[PDB]
């Protein structure tokens, strides 16, 4: 989920 | 191509089946909407499909412990596949954003649709693997 | 689908045509050798595709000037579309690298094929645009 | 056939020819005070033209490059011959030789224009080879 | 070049 | 092409 949050953070 | 989810398993308390259904659905919400809407409207429509996948992945994480050891690999692999499918979708979004009111804006949207349909076909495949996994553990 | 390149243009002095050909061949090469290939092999196969595309883009750059200013926009867009198609091929390639030794090696390899195929098709669409442009210029 | 909408080469050649033309229709009644500036314009138009052609060469088949470079040389030459006659004309102002010098001037200027037109023709043919005409 | 030819013609 | 070369530099 740490690599998925890299993603969820990309959307700001 | 897989056959319909197996009938020989009770879905009353199958959060994976629910979460997949949720993800497939959030994808379809973007798939049938988005064409119209600008970046003030699909950037979140994606944030959604992204949140619905976070959940699905979270549930598969709580479900793997329980299945045969041997089968945890195909399932972890099926999950990584979903991660990259979302990465595709986000890359196609970031692009359609950088190209608003252009001949390119409509393109990177057809690609967003593509990338999202992939995420959905795979989520259903994830489910399929796990069912084989439960069936194994039962026989 | 588009028709074969127009026959109303001499192709002996066409470097765009030649580079599109060179690019589509590099794609055909990579997709014929890829199934059994390891990272040592297919990474250079993609390198070659990139080199081919760079040459192509350079050549297009040096062509726009001889073409009607009214066409420079569609061509400039077609060019950005290819750069991203290459971008997606490299993404998938890296994933394939990462998952060598795993079940996903073959899945991401299929995705590289898809990426590469999009790039070839788009290189041919670029050619059809530039040809449409040359004809306007020739009146 | 060719669309000249943004053909700077064709635009400059036109300007050089128009300069050679205003100089020509105005030369006979003119003093040196009026025709030296006139030749100076022809020169500015030629310099502008050669600059443009210099930037266009890189986009054309290398097989055409030398024919173009020769046409370019030829033009600088004509300006040379034109400047020469202009000086002779100045020297013999008010003399029985003043007329024969303006006449050679017209001949130099006219040749310049004919040679700029041929350069436009050589360069057009190289664009046709690139654009890929049948 | 038809307009440039009006010119080329002016010099004969 | 500078962003394209960020890519061309990625395959070494």
């Amino acid at each position: 989920t740490r690599e998925l949050d890299e993603l969820m953070a990309s959307l700001s | 191509i897989s056959p319909p989810p197996t009938a020989n398993l009770d879905r009353s308390n199958d959060k994976v089946y629910e979460n997949v259904t949720g993800l497939v659905k959030a994808v379809i919400e973007m798939s049938s909407k988005i064409q119209p809407a600008p970046p003030e409207e699909y950037v979140p429509m994606v944030k959604e499909v992204g949140l619905a996948l976070r959940t699905l992945l979270a549930t598969v994480d709580e479900t793997i412990p329980l299945l045969p050891a041997s089968t945890h690999r195909e399932i972890e692999m099926a999950q990584k596949l979903l991660n990259s499918d979302l990465g595709e979708l986000i890359n196609k979004m970031k692009l359609a954003q950088q190209y608003v009111m252009t001949s390119l804006q409509q393109e990177y949207k057809k690609q967003m649709l593509t990338a999202a349909h992939a995420l959905a076909v795979d989520a259903k495949n994830l489910l399929d693997v796990i069912d084989q996994a439960r069936l194994k553990m039962l026989g």
